[PDB]
């Protein structure tokens, strides 16, 4: 699960 | 006396502060509902996004924390508690689907059809693609492609305007990259165009701000340590 | 094939872990609705517990944030923000009472009639106690000197059981002496017999610590760490 | 608000 704005 | 429009507006705001987002998204909608030409504010426009992100954000958590549990009694062959847990994974998955419809026919009736600037057009854009790359995450099969499709065109729409109105450090626009890429390596699967994305939103980024400077420094920076952080992390799984 | 009970216990944790404990709370209520004269395990008894607790506590600390902020209002003058604030706080204070009245109805109903030993009669009169309390912490008038009264009948029959049935270094115990004391400081205005209460209630654990030593230290230890920091910072302000 | 079991 990743960085997401 | 102040409007309606007013009030609800300060509702949503207190309703951000006691942490009820479902009211806070409700409060905003009326906002939203009674427009006509004109479009959301700014500050307005924030506050509903803050709100659905809120609410969709907390069934995602718990979709994610129920699925590794089921991943882990699968491994067991434990086919009753499976059968439990999918139940309630199957709950959590129909209020994700009622949240995302809520939000995606306010932006296809209302929202994007007042958007006059490029900023507001990108940032409904954007966030139509957000919402439906939500569903993607959690459908399967025929259901999954068409999530899929619908998020890469409003990406790509999204991000026609972008490159061609928005500075390269404005932050809807690397938020933008930030989503595009993420879409690429966890639903398309496909980590070849997910870091070419991130890495060249992040490299127009340094080049204007090595030359130009800009102007709402606070929130780009962090964005674009976002963008480097899922890049190094990338590349160390390609290389690993 | 498991039971109804099995499968309802199994959802409440499923509930837990995805922190969606309104619905731990109905799975947990379908568990108590089905006893006959047998009683709730330790563990099926303190999903209960958990399970209110949460679904009170953020209306609780909703309840806080609201006040505090028509309390800055009121300090300007500011009647229209007011008049709205108090709309808001009213609707969080209908869930309080509505959260309230479930708890206190299962208890008075099945839970209380089938406690056997003194573990659990005071587990369920200090719940009793617990939120009759949350109710006087929100009302005014009339209605706050009945919950007062129904908060100060319940922690005083638990009181007379713990004394005589739990040790001093019991959990259960401990953490009725807590509340107690809280009860005094914060509704009744009482730091005299809110100290008195409190310090006698740890000054007899350590009591018998130093003699007997104790089981399941774990969770005393810590609940004796919060009596006396309430202790030490109410004692401040007698002074200051 | 004190601290409460």
């Amino acid at each position: 699960y990743f960085s997401s704005n | 006396a102040p409007t309606a429009r007013e009030e609800n507006v300060y509702m949503a705001k207190l309703a951000e502060q006691a942490e009820r987002y479902e009211e806070m998204v409700e409060f905003m909608e009326k906002v939203s509902n009674s427009l006509g030409s004109e479009e959301l504010t700014v500050e307005e426009r924030n506050l509903l996004s803050v709100a659905y992100k809120n609410v969709i954000g907390a069934r995602r958590a718990s979709w994610r924390i129920i699925s590794s549990i089921e991943q882990k009694e699968e491994s067991r062959g434990n086919e009753e508690h499976v059968n439990s847990i999918r139940e309630y994974r199957s709950k959590i998955e129909n209020e994700l689907s009622k949240i995302c419809d809520g939000i995606l026919k306010l932006l296809d009736a209302k929202l994007i059809p007042s958007a006059a600037s490029g900023d507001s057009k990108v940032f409904y854009l954007k966030m139509k693609g957000d919402y439906h790359r939500y569903l993607a995450e959690f459908k399967t099969g025929a259901e999954r492609k068409e999530a899929a499709e619908s998020t890469l065109t409003a990406y790509k729409a999204a991000q026609d305007i972008a490159t061609t109105e928005l500075a390269p450090t404005h932050p809807i626009r690397l938020g933008l990259a930030l989503n595009f890429s993420v879409f690429y390596y966890e639903i398309l699967n496909s980590p070849d165009r997910a870091c070419n994305l991130a890495k060249q939103a992040f490299d127009e980024a340094i080049a204007e701000l090595d030359t130009l400077g800009e102007e709402s420094y606070k929130d780009s920076t962090l964005i674009m340590q976002l963008l480097r952080d899922n890049l190094t992390l990338w590349t160390s799984d390609m290389q690993d």
